[PDB]
């Protein structure tokens, strides 16, 4: 069937910048191409059809061009709310295939994360486990490293982290890292700390607490 | 206004069955054709099928023939996707979408409904407080929250103070633990001067297990 390949797979651009996304069809599809925008947790929205027609009500900054095998979607002036995955699709030839999508993120001024730590609740302890949570709030860029240390020993394989989708209003991210141990293991140690490294921090930041005191 | 509301998604075992519904409104339902497009977790989009509400004729995507059946009730403006012999690979968010032109591009999509194909049992979450303390206070800002742990399947909804508190809230994407159960945290930052003066309750709702929990999060010494 016809394959639709997009490039780049992801990109970061500043507010006000002109952004160009490409989509290559494995064979001539004349002008039977559409573009869609999909924001986190929302359903896709039609932006362009017939390769160059902006759909009714779509912001003017969105436009499409091309015909044959090379198509392009252009955002004339990127806005904070434009963080999303953009997909092209060819719709004349069954099975009406979509491209893999291009992730667009907004490049903003560097912002260091505020770091907060939460000891396990006494409630969870009586459940047999202890989850320690470290929160990195409202930062940019997305890249950040969180390292857990129990009595100064670096942890591995016992933590998981989650990052929020880029904020559509101030383009920042937040991240949660959860260290989980059984109650038995948790009570065999004293100092629990998360060390955070990020571009906005001149030096790593460490937040910690003593089990016996929390 | 134009709206497409899907429903019927949920957890089903491999080889199980499910029926998704799409209630249309705000336009002459019979003047267009309707489709279903799906998206597996963290993947792209895949067209599923199209149906003409005037003739009932439908076109399916190759690999879905035999287990997916499209139908429509031109008396309620509703579309249906009957699914049988479900495979693990069928786990995805299924979107209902309107097809205006003769071509196959869709101008309006519903919010979608999640279908999870797994043999794992439904389990309600434990809800633990992420207590605010000096350890979660940075000047005029303090953080607090709730840890929603060990539930299945997705999703869970979390609100603060019955939706009264929305600013400063961050409900993180769930993570799948090794146990096969999901876990997520919801946090909120508030001015430090409001801690001892305001009550903070996280309202957790896990529809799949028909469980609803409220948890008051109080400051702690640490």
């Amino acid at each position: 069937d016809i394959q639709m390949t997009q490039s780049p797979s992801s990109l970061s651009a500043s507010v006000g910048d002109r952004v160009t996304i490409t989509c290559k069809a494995s064979q001539d599809v004349s002008i039977g191409v559409a573009w869609y925008q999909q924001k986190p947790g929302k359903a896709p929205k039609l932006l362009i059809y017939s390769a160059s027609y902006r759909y009714t009500g779509v912001p003017s900054r969105f436009s499409g061009s091309g015909s044959g095998t090379d198509f392009t979607l252009t955002i004339s002036s990127l806005q904070p709310e434009d963080f999303a995955t953009y997909y092209c699709q060819q719709y004349y030839i069954y099975p009406y295939t979509f491209g893999q999508g291009t992730k667009v993120e907004i490049k903003r001024t560097v912002a260091a994360p505020s770091v907060f730590i939460f000891p396990p609740s006494d409630e969870q302890l009586k459940s047999g486990t202890a989850s320690v949570v470290c929160l990195l709030n409202n930062f940019y860029p997305r890249e950040a490293k969180v390292q857990w240390k129990v009595d100064n020993a670096l942890q591995s394989g016992n933590s998981q982290e989650s990052v929020t989708e880029q904020d559509s209003k101030d383009s920042t991210y937040s991240l949660s890292s959860t260290l989980t141990l059984s109650k038995a293991d948790y009570e065999k140690h004293k100092v629990y700390a998360c060390e955070v490294t990020h571009q906005g921090l001149s030096s790593p930041v460490t937040k910690s607490f003593n089990r016996g005191e929390c | 206004e134009v709206q497409l509301v899907e429903s019927g998604g949920g957890l089903v075992q491999p080889g199980g069955s499910l029926r998704l519904s799409c209630a249309a409104s705000g336009f002459t339902f019979t003047d267009y054709t309707m489709d279903w497009v799906r998206q597996a977790p963290g993947k792209g989009l895949e067209w599923v099928a199209d149906v003409n509400p005037n003739s009932g004729g439908s076109i399916y995507n190759q690999r879905f023939k035999g287990r997916f059946t499209l139908s429509v009730d031109r008396s309620k403006n509703t579309l249906y996707l009957q699914m049988n012999s479900l495979r693990a690979e069928d786990t995805a968010v299924y979107y209902c979408a309107r097809n205006l032109g003769p071509s196959f591009y869709f101008d309006y999509w519903g919010q979608g409904t999640l279908v999870t194909v797994s043999s794992a049992s439904t389990k309600g979450p434990s809800v633990f407080p992420l207590a605010p303390s000096s350890k979660s206070t940075s000047g005029g800002t303090a953080a607090l929250g709730c840890l929603v742990k060990d539930y299945f399947p997705e999703p869970v909804t979390v609100s603060w103070n019955s939706g009264a508190l929305t600013s400063g809230v961050h409900t993180f994407p769930a993570v799948l633990q090794s146990s096969g159960l999901y876990s997520l945290s919801s946090v909120v930052t508030v001015p430090s001067s409001s801690l001892g003066t305001q009550t903070y309750i996280c309202n957790v709702n896990h529809k799949p297990s028909n469980t609803k929990v409220d948890k008051k999060v109080e400051p702690k010494s640490c």
